[PDB]
RNA sequence: CCAGCCGUUGCGGUAAUUUCUAUGCUUUUAAAUAUUAUACAUUUAUUUUAUAAAUUUGUUACUAUAUAUUUUUAGUCAAUAAAACUAAUAAUUAUUUUUAUUUGUUUUUAAACACCGUUUGGUAUAUGCAAAUAAAAAAUGACAUUAAUUAUUAAUUAUAUUAUUAUAUUUAUUCAUUUAAGUCAACAAUAUCUAUUUACUGUUUUUGACAACAUGAUAAGGAUUAUAAAUGGUAUUGCAAAUUUUAUAAUCAAAACUAAUUUAUUAUAUUAAAUUAGCAUGUUUAGAUAAAACAAUAAAUUUAGAAGGUAUUGUUGCCCACCAUUCUUUGUAAUAAAGACAACGUGCAGUAAUUAAUGUAUUUAUAAAAAUAUAUUUUUUUUUUUU
């Protein structure tokens, strides 16, 4: 047992350091943004 | 061990609260020999099928001098109860009879018979150490 | 190494309290075996409190009609028979189908030592408050 | 390291130490032992 | 406390007298105490700081046709990135000292002629010989800075030297093109570099670099020099050996408890 | 940490918890694991393990006769996905295209004046819109082959007797291919270190290749002889 | 160089340039006694100044692709053929049953799998894709730890068809594979995971 | 750890190069032993005498409306406002204070705060007496006969908001098992030129691995070196390689708990074959308390970088007084002083150390000491150059 107290958080290594940079925050919906570049376009 | 009860304790390490695997407990400690259910009373810590013959220490193979107690894994038969012959059975402290026979006990193994852990524990064998941890307990008060 | 401390001898004359207690224990061995195998069988021989869970579907159904019809009618003398034991009805009820598989599926039956409360158990306190002098896995009563 | 001794035919510490081969070196065949074939003995056995 | 007795090891034919002298101790409170380092034949020259000694015609031989240093050493780090070997900082690191061998030399001029004020006419064959005199002193390390500096400073210039300025120089003040002419001239005459501009470049370049800070030129006298710089260039302790590490001793089984190796991906990643 | 060579140089040490290479401090780079300039380092350039993996079955089914089974074993088996499926002709009723489709391909092909492109055949390039679409890009699309959804129980009848029909190959037989042959010995060597065995079981095939090569040579010049004008032997 | 501000891509550049120059350049270049560095030290000399898109691999007989998905380090592990189907009738089925019944027609895991295609713009009416277990074989598939495997596995497979759409899906994280791994069996923890025993203190 | 040793640090802890022995061995040859005599500084030194000095003097400040919780951490208690000016500071280093003068105790509360003390009573600040650190001295203790010293300061001792990045965070808890001894050496039978060798006999002197002491040696345990493949340690955990000098203790079938270092299965369905667990139903309810950040999903109530030790592998470190034997010794003050020394009991006074310490003064007392009053740092630091 530890019988020591709980470490903070921060010294805790990052949760989720496996979890590849490209997944946080997830960039969803890639397929709109060529649809919202035109309609933008158009009224400008 | 820490209190050696036998030669095997200068040996054999408690190893902590070890868990063992199922029925394959180091030493045979048939604590529960005797936990009477009436319901199971021929099948409990007896033969699976009452078609099996009898084991081999109800039996005698060839020409002894004598057994000084006849082995606790032998069953009682009536020709046990009747005849009254002094029948021992090893047990702690030294060795334990059956002096009183009944045909309560015909067909059971002496497993069955004897009670391994006597109710009444010896304030003598256990040092003041261990003795005063049964007061705690209550088996032993004060 | 906390070195291995012996235990002192057995005491003396400890063995005559041995032979002794082993003994007149063993005798003692009958008599609870006496009683308790009584116990079991006049057990067996006594009614139940109906197995079954008269909340659930089938069971609420009014005694008239449901299942109750049936168990009135087809097998009633049966059902006596076998003395309402929560083992047997749920076998012999399974054997007559003609409520189809809606004995385990559906039909939901009290726990165990509610199922072995003898006929006429009115009062809750009853099914915990079974004699001790008996030792027989809480098949007695 | 005691009165036990190590068995030299199982042992990596002693069969992979530089007094014989490492586990790593092209492992070839050290020394063909023509024995049997160039000063034979002839067969005097004990039982007749 | 019953204090335990260990009989010294003779030597063998498989111990070497020098081995257990060193591999060995009786005394067994110095025993489990900690690691000893000690160099031995090569690496022992760069922590000693000395080539190999003009011993016999073989050492001679092996110290003429050297070459360009500065060149060897930027190729034996650069090949670092071929498939045989990685790239290594203690190669690296050896490129560092063979461009700034001379550095200590050079932090010296930058110092003579861009911190001494009316060093006198540096044109004068007097002053650029004690320059190149003491300039042999600072590189070959026969005089530390500080003493070279202030060899320079108070050289033997000129008879009444205070006056003569007085007239040219009026806040003492004077200017250094006259001077860093001079300066840069010396690595000219003294063979310090191979390359020609690197004398020129290295005391231009550690200028202009210092031509920023906040009172550019002056130096607190504690801190003019090498002294004990200016003109410059929670699990990690029970898991200091898991991340990717280079084992300048590899860890044994016995060393380390349960740690497998350290080219071991643990947690993989799906590589196509 | 260790050279950036091909990893199968690497032994996992032992005792010394690092890195050694089977090769005596030589290090292969690369380009010796590959054919010259292959992409990505590869046998082929054409496909992945996996690629290369299923891409073999559905090539190997293509071949597969009631012949190709018998006698060899789990090897003997087809493509355990090609086959189930072919197994479903319960689903296998080819839907054919629903009317709302060949609909909305008739409005576009016809009315708006419009070709309708398959998305293998778009011209998803911004660039290289004259690249072209990939050879096959007309491949029938029907519903027994592909996709492969098949039948359950068949499924476990299939993959239990692949377990149990392993052992069952007869190589001894009187072909002619590169599994013919009227013996066939199988050595197991066996070493505690790969790189061990890998290059002892190198050794023993120019071993075995030599004394294999003159040995059946001996018999084909005695075969030769056997037979021809004034050669007699099988008289 | 000595004040050390180069990174690992260019002592490839360098180092390509020094393997170039002949011996016959050096004492060409030693002469000047600078000049060979120059060369050795182009490409950073000036840089002190100052998305992959792979060919695609289709199978030219049967127009189908393949690729490779893995999620809890490798006990899921699924690849994805893919194929156009002409008819604008095909669909995605996974071990010989339609996803719905393997991922027994619950949303957020079938749902996973569409991303790929829509994330590149594709309609999947026209694709058919059939997902293998190829990972420790599970009688259900109902855990997103295992729909990534297969979202995973679809990503990689259109791209092996489709060169450009590498480009949307990778800005979307879909091709990227996770290094999560849960912690192997233990007999030190209780559970085996990651609670370890009980201790009291005297 | 006793005998003993001793010039002297220190030795003796059942492997002493330190006692005792025997023997040898060493010496530079009038022997050892015990007692005496045998040379401060002066250029800078903190505890008790100075008297080469300009002093003493100083009348200003602040109080009425009701109506009714301030001050403290905290209960006591309880009208509430206030006391400011200027002396000078002008003539030689001198000439010998030594019984003289001098160093923060101060009438008046019909005046307050302050302070000790409670229902409040006090007392509340240089008119007497009162030399006293601020060179003048010779190893600590000590009344000037005791103990052999003492004192001392720079190594070492992890959290005090500085300009790529998160602790607040559930899921758990009644757990035990061991038996009834036995090592003192080797011996082809078939198919190879024949051995009865078939049935190869020669009478007996030791005490470590043990039931006992007997050197080594690898573990458990998280706390500040990965962004393009790693979260478990050396100081050590029973059986291991030089210390022996009572002694067989080893698994075999059928076998008895006292043990800190342990997931046990909680109400649709429940014992099939080597023998395997019947009393504990009571609101998944005391106090204690257990373990995660890893292929999953919690990313912030917040971080390097200044600091001390009487200890000296260091806070489970030492120390300190009263409280007993003693012994010694006196200048004999409740209940002699001093020094020695190891018990028990009482705290826990000191090392910034649980309200910082030291000093001095007053008072208080189980005892280290505490309160008030002044200096003070051998206490750690917090830092406006006219708004």
């Amino acid at each position: 047992r530890r019988g020591k107290p709980r470490p903070r958080a921060g010294m805790f290594p990052e949760k989720y350091r496996r979890v590849p940079t490209l997944l946080k925050p997830q960039q969803g919906g890639q397929q709109y943004f060529n649809e919202f570049l035109i309609r933008s376009a158009n009224d400008a | 061990l820490k209190i050696a009860k036998s030669t095997f304790g200068f040996y054999l390490a408690r190893r902590g609260q070890r868990k063992f695997p199922f029925h394959r407990r180091p030493h045979i400690k048939n604590t529960q020999a005797m936990n009477l259910n009436a319901p199971y009373f021929w099948s409990y810590m007896t033969a699976k099928s009452q078609s099996f013959f009898l084991p081999e220490e109800n039996y005698i193979t060839g020409d002894w001098t004598g057994k000084f107690f006849v082995s606790k894994r032998q069953v009682y038969t009536l020709q046990h109860a009747t005849s009254g012959g002094k029948v021992r059975v090893k047990s702690f402290p030294s060795v334990f009879e059956l002096n009183s026979p009944s045909r309560w006990n015909v067909g059971k193994e002496m497993n069955t018979l004897t009670k391994p852990r006597m109710d009444l524990i010896d304030d003598q064998m256990l040092t003041k150490k261990q003795r005063l941890d049964y007061v705690k307990a209550g088996l032993l008060p004060k | 190494w906390a070195k291995p401390k012996k235990r002192p001898k057995v005491g003396p004359g400890f063995h005559e309290k041995a032979q002794k207690w082993r003994d007149e224990y063993l005798l003692d061995r009958h008599r609870v075996l006496a009683d308790s195998l009584r116990a079991y069988v006049d057990f067996s021989s006594t009614k139940r409190v109906e197995p079954w869970d008269t909340r659930f579907a089938p069971f609420d159904r009014v005694e008239k009609d449901g299942v109750y019809i049936l168990t009135r009618y087809l097998m009633d003398d049966k059902l006596q028979l076998c003395n309402y034991h929560h083992r047997p009805v749920k076998r012999m009820l399974c054997n007559v189908g003609l409520m189809g598989p809606q004995v385990t599926t559906t039909a939901r039956w009290k726990p165990y030592r509610f199922a072995t409360n003898p006929a006429n158990t009115t009062r809750a306190e009853r099914t915990f408050t079974k004699d001790k002098t008996v030792f027989t896995g809480y098949h007695h009563d | 390291l005691g009165y036990t001794p190590i068995n030299p035919d199982t042992s990596p510490m002693l069969m992979y130490s530089q007094c014989h081969w490492h586990y790593n070196l092209p492992q070839g065949m050290e020394r063909p032992s023509s024995v049997n074939r160039s000063l034979p003995a002839p067969y005097q056995p004990h039982h007749s | 406390a019953k204090r335990r007795v260990i009989v010294p090891i003779q030597p063998t034919p498989g111990y070497p007298a020098h081995f257990i002298k060193t591999s060995f101790t009786t005394d067994p409170l110095k025993e489990k105490q900690k690691a000893r380092f000690s160099s031995g034949g090569d690496a022992m020259r760069e922590v000693q700081d000395i080539p190999k000694r003009l011993e016999g015609q073989r050492s001679r031989a092996e110290l003429t046709s050297r070459g360009d240093e500065d060149f060897a050493a930027l190729i034996e780090f650069i090949q670092g990135a071929s498939y045989d070997q990685l790239i290594s900082g203690r190669r690296f690191r050896k490129v560092y000292e063979k461009l700034s061998e001379n550095d200590d030399m050079f932090v010296w001029l930058c110092h003579t002629a861009m911190a001494v004020l009316n060093p006198g006419d540096m044109r004068s064959r007097l002053i650029h010989n004690h320059l190149k005199a003491l300039a042999e002193a600072v590189a070959s390390g026969e005089m530390t800075q500080r003493t070279a500096f202030r060899f320079f400073e108070s050289a033997v210039r000129s008879p009444a030297y205070r006056e003569i300025a007085a007239r040219q120089l009026e806040t003492g003040t004077a200017t250094r093109l006259a001077g860093l002419a001079a300066a840069a001239d010396v690595m000219r005459e003294m063979g310090l570099t191979r390359r020609p501009m690197s004398s020129y470049f290295e005391l231009y370049q550690r200028i202009v670099e210092r031509s920023e800070a906040m009172t550019p030129w002056g130096f607190p006298p504690l801190f003019q020099f090498e002294e004990r710089k200016f003109f410059s260039r929670i699990f990690s302790p029970h898991t200091i050996l898991q991340g990717r590490r280079i084992f300048w001793i590899p860890p044994t089984w016995n060393r380390a408890g349960r740690f497998i190796g350290p080219h071991i991906n643990l947690y993989p990643g799906l590589t196509p | 940490v260790r050279p950036d060579v091909p990893e199968d140089q690497y032994v996992d040490s032992w005792y010394v918890c690092t890195s050694m290479t089977h090769h005596l401090g030589d290090f292969r780079p690369w380009s010796a694991s590959a054919p010259a300039n292959a992409y990505r380092f590869r046998p082929y350039n054409e496909f992945d393990s996996k690629g290369r993996e299923y891409v073999e079955h559905l090539r190997k089914y293509s071949r597969y006769t009631p012949q190709a089974s018998r006698g060899k074993g789990a090897n003997g088996f087809p493509f355990r996905e090609a086959f189930l499926t072919k197994m479903n002709t319960a689903e296998t009723a080819a839907v054919n295209p629903t009317r709302e489709t060949v609909m909305t391909r008739a409005v576009a092909e016809r009315l708006h004046h419009a070709r309708v492109l398959s998305p293998l055949e778009v011209q998803r390039d911004v660039g290289r819109l004259e690249e072209p679409l990939p050879c096959a890009g007309k491949i029938p699309a029907e519903r027994s082959t592909f996709p492969f959804r098949w039948n359950t129980e068949d499924w476990y009848e299939y993959e239990v007797a692949k377990a149990r029909n392993k052992r069952f190959v007869f190589e001894n037989t009187n072909d002619n291919g590169v599994c013919a042959s009227e013996v066939t010995y199988r050595i197991v060597l066996e070493g505690f270190w790969d790189h061990h065995v890998m290059k002892l079981a190198d050794d023993v095939v120019m071993f075995l290749k030599d004394v294999g090569r003159q040995v059946v040579d001996e018999k084909l010049k005695s075969v030769r002889a056997s037979l021809e004008s004034l050669s007699s032997g099988g008289a | 160089f000595s004040r050390r501000k180069f990174n690992r891509e260019d002592v490839r550049v360098m180092f390509e340039n020094y393997n170039l120059m002949s011996k016959a350049t050096l004492e060409a270049d030693s002469t000047d006694s600078y000049s060979h560095f120059y060369t050795v030290l182009h490409d950073f000399s000036r840089k002190v100044a100052g998305v992959r898109i792979d060919p695609a691999e289709v199978d030219p007989e049967t127009g189908i692709a393949v690729g490779h998905g893995r999620a809890d380090g490798q006990k899921y592990m699924f690849t994805a053929l893919i194929r156009e189907n002409r008819d604008h009738n095909g669909s995605v089925t996974l071990l010989g049953k339609p996803l719905s019944v393997a991922f027994d027609d619950k949303s957020w895991l079938m749902e996973m799998v569409l991303m790929p295609f829509d994330e590149a713009k594709l309609d999947f009416r026209d694709f058919d894709v059939n997902l293998i277990s190829e990972g420790k074989a599970m009688p259900s598939f109902a855990n997103e730890i295992a729909a990534f495997a297969c979202r995973m596995a679809v990503a990689n497979a259109i791209t092996k068809l489709l060169p450009l759409a590498r480009i949307p899906l990778k800005k979307a994280g879909l091709l990227s594979v996770d290094r999560r791994r849960e912690p192997g069996q233990f007999p030190g923890f209780v559970d085996g995971k990651k609670n370890k025993r009980k201790f009291a203190k005297r």
